[PDB]
C-alpha cells in the first residue's frame, strides 16, 4: 500500500522555475527518504536529491547544486523539487523514490538498501523557443513490399507523435527515436512497410502531433507522378 | 554526463553476469528498467533478494567488484540494469546495460526516397535510406553523391527491438541544400551488414 | 537516546550480538525492544523486554534462535543473535517507550516512541 506520485512537470524556460511534488502515501512519512532520480531521453538513471524531512537532512548532486532546492511538508506526506536556473539537460522524466532515513549512516562496504518504492515519473521540458514541425511524404518506389512514410522535420521542443490512418495501421510502422539536427531542431522518420499491390488502392495518411505547438497536420503520401 | 547503456546480446535459458563498473564506495544495489516504465530494486547490499524478486537473480561482491548473475534468462527478463553505489552524501547509479535477445541474421531491405518537391521549396532537401528489420544492430551506411563519398551530413536513427520479431531497423538522412541537390543527379546509399554477402546499393537518379 | 552497534555481514549459520546504549535514567521505560526493517518491508518486531519484570516478548521468526537481556548497570539491553538465515538481514534497531502499552501491543512499531539509527545486518552466502 506504499504509493508515491510525482506531479507538478512540464514545459518551462532558462531562467523560469518549476516546483515537482512527490506525494507519499502508505507509510510513516517522518521515518524514511526521498530521493529525486531523473532519466533523459535514451540515457542512464540520474541521482539528484534526498531530503529526510524528520532530520532535515538533504543532499544534491553537483550537476544541480546551487540550482535545485529539495524541501517537505510532513503534515502533506509530500517533498518537493524547487527547480530554477534551468538549462536545456535538465529535460528529463522525474522519478521520485523511497530509501532509509538514515541511509548514510548505515552505507558501508556490507549494506546499502537502496531505494525501495518509485513513482511512474513527471516529464520536465526546457525550452527556449516553440516550433511546429513540417511534414514532407517519403514516396513509395517502383519496385511483393514497398515502403513508404513522411519525415517530420524541424520541431522543438520534443515529443511529436505519429499515426498512420488515423491508427487504423498500425502493422508494420516504425517511429525513429528524434535526432537534434544542427540547427537545434528535431527531426524524425515514421516508415510503414505495405504490399505493392495495394499502392494503387489504399491511401496512406500519416497523422502527426505536436502539443507544445498545439499543431496537428495530416500528409497524404502517394506515389510520385512521373 | 550521463550515457546510452551499453549492449549484452543473449538468448533464452543463456546465464549471464554483469559486472559493476568500480569507483571508497559502498555495497552495490541493482535495478532494473523496461522502457517506459519505472526501474526496480532487484538486489541489495550487494547479494540480498529483493522481497518478491525471482531466486534465478543473485549478487556477489568479488572482493572490489561486484556482480549480477541471472542464472537462466527469461523473456521478461530482457531489460536494462543499474548498479547504484554511495559516497559521503552522494548516490551514483552506473551506466546501464541492456540485455537484448539474441536470434538469427536477417539482412535489411533497403529504401531510399529523394526529397519531396514541397520540401525543395524552402531551401533544403533530405535524402533517406531505410534498413528495415534486421538483425543483429552493426550496420553500416555509406552516402554517395555522384561518385562523392559524403561525411558528416548525414544522422542516423535507429529502433529498439521490434517485440514481435526482434528486429531492428535504422534510418540515415542526408541533408543539404536545394541548390547542392539540384547540381548532382545520382543519389546512392551502401550499406554493410552481416546477413549481406556483399554491400547493397540503392540509387536514385534526380528527376525520375 | 539509543546507540545500537554490532552489526555486520554473517554467514548463514553465523551468530552476532548487537548493543543498544541508552543514555540517561532507564527507570522510567517499560519495554525497550528490538525491531528490524528490511527493505519493501515495514519496521517489525523482534523482541521485547518488560524492564521491571524481565518478561521477554518474541516474533514467530525469531523464538529460540534470539535472546533478548539487559545489563542495568551498564545502562545496556542486548540482543544475541544465533543461526542466523538469510530472511533475518534488514536494519535492526532499538526502542523504548516510558508511557504504557498493552502486553500485545509489544511488538509494533507506532506503539513505540524512542529509537536509535540502526545497526544494519547482511546475512548471505
Ligand atoms: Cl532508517
Amino acid at each position: 500500500e506504499v504509493q508515491l506520485v510525482e506531479s507538478g512537470g512540464g514545459l518551462v524556460q532558462p531562467g523560469g522555475s518549476l516546483r515537482l511534488s512527490c506525494a507519499a502515501s502508505g507509510f510513516n512519512f517522518s521515518y524514511y527518504s526521498i530521493h529525486w532520480v531523473r532519466q533523459a531521453p535514451g540515457k542512464g538513471l540520474e541521482w539528484v536529491a534526498y531530503i529526510s524531512s524528520s532530520s532535515s537532512y538533504t543532499s544534491y548532486a553537483d550537476s544541480v547544486k546551487g540550482r535545485f532546492t529539495i524541501s517537505a511538508d510532513t503534515s502533506k506526506n509530500t517533498a518537493y523539487l524547487q527547480m530554477n536556473s534551468l538549462r536545456a539537460e535538465d529535460t528529463a522524466v522525474y522519478y521520485c523514490a523511497r530509501g532509509y532515513q538514515y541511509w548514510q549512516y548505515h552505507a558501508s562496504w556490507y549494506w546499502n538498501g537502496g531505494l525501495d518504492y518509485w513513482g511512474q515519473g513527471t516529464l520536465v521540458t526546457v525550452f527556449n523557443q516553440i516550433k511546429g514541425p513540417s511534414v514532407f511524404p517519403l514516396a513509395p518506389s517502383s519496385k511483393g513490399t514497398a515502403a513508404l512514410g513522411c519525415l517530420v522535420k524541424d520541431y522543438f521542443p520534443e515529443p511529436v507523435t505519429v499515426s498512420w490512418n488515423s491508427g487504423a495501421l498500425t502493422s508494420g510502422v516504425h517511429t525513429f527515436p528524434a535526432v537534434l539536427q544542427s540547427s537545434g531542431l528535431y527531426s524524425l522518420s515514421s516508415v510503414v512497410t505495405v504490399p505493392s499491390s495495394s499502392l494503387g488502392t489504399q491511401t496512406y495518411i500519416c497523422n502527426v502531433n505536436h502539443k507544445p505547438s498545439n499543431t496537428k497536420v495530416d500528409k497524404k503520401v502517394e506515389p510520385k507522378s512521373c | 554526463m550521463t550515457q546510452s547503456p551499453s549492449s549484452l546480446s543473449a538468448s533464452v535459458g543463456d546465464r549471464v553476469t554483469i559486472t559493476c563498473r568500480a569507483s571508497v564506495s559502498s555495497a552495490v544495489a541493482w535495478y532494473q528498467q523496461k522502457p517506459g516504465k519505472a526501474p526496480k530494486l532487484l538486489i541489495y547490499s550487494a547479494s540480498s533478494l529483493y522481497s518478491g524478486v525471482p531466486s534465478r537473480f543473485s549478487g556477489s561482491r568479488s572482493g572490489t567488484d561486484f556482480t549480477l548473475t541471472i542464472s537462466s534468462l527469461q523473456p521478461e527478463d530482457f531489460a536494462t540494469y543499474y548498479c547504484q553505489q554511495s559516497s559521503s552524501s552522494l548516490i551514483t547509479f552506473g551506466q546501464g546495460t541492456k540485455v537484448e535477445i539474441k536470434r538469427t541474421v536477417a539482412a535489411p531491405s533497403v529504401f531510399i526516397f529523394p526529397p519531396s518537391d514541397s520540401q525543395l521549396k524552402s531551401g533544403t532537401a533530405s535524402v533517406v535510406c531505410l534498413l528495415n528489420n534486421f538483425y543483429p544492430r552493426e550496420a553500416k551506411v555509406q552516402w554517395k553523391v555522384d561518385n562523392a563519398l559524403q561525411s558528416g551530413n548525414s544522422q542516423e536513427s535507429v529502433t529498439e527491438q521490434d517485440s514481435k520479431d526482434s528486429t531492428y531497423s535504422l534510418s540515415s538522412t542526408l541533408t543539404l541544400s536545394k541548390a547542392d541537390y539540384e547540381k548532382h543527379k545520382v543519389y546512392a546509399c551502401e550499406v554493410t551488414h552481416q546477413g549481406l554477402s556483399s554491400p547493397v546499393t540503392k540509387s536514385f537518379n534526380r528527376g525520375e | 537516546q539509543l546507540v545500537e552497534s554490532g552489526g555486520g555481514l554473517v554467514q548463514p549459520g553465523g551468530s552476532l550480538r548487537l548493543s543498544c546504549a541508552a543514555s540517561g535514567s532507564t527507570d522510567s521505560i517499560e519495554y525497550m525492544t528490538w525491531f528490524r526493517q528490511a527493505p519493501g518491508k515495514e519496521r517489525e518486531g523482534v523482541a521485547a523486554l518488560y524492564t521491571h519484570t524481565g518478561n521477554t516478548y518474541y516474533a514467530d521468526s525469531v523464538k529460540g534462535r534470539f535472546i533478548i537481556s539487559r545489563d542495568k548497570a551498564k545502562n545496556m539491553v542486548y540482543l544475541q543473535m544465533n543461526s542466523l538465515e538469510p530472511e533475518d538481514t534488514a536494519v535492526y534497531y532499538c526502542g523504548a517507550t516510558r508511557k504504557y502499552v498493552p502486553v500485545r501491543f509489544a511488538l509494533d512499531q507506532s506503539s513505540y516512541d524512542y529509537w536509535g539509527k540502526g545497526t544494519p545486518v547482511t546475512v548471505s552466502s
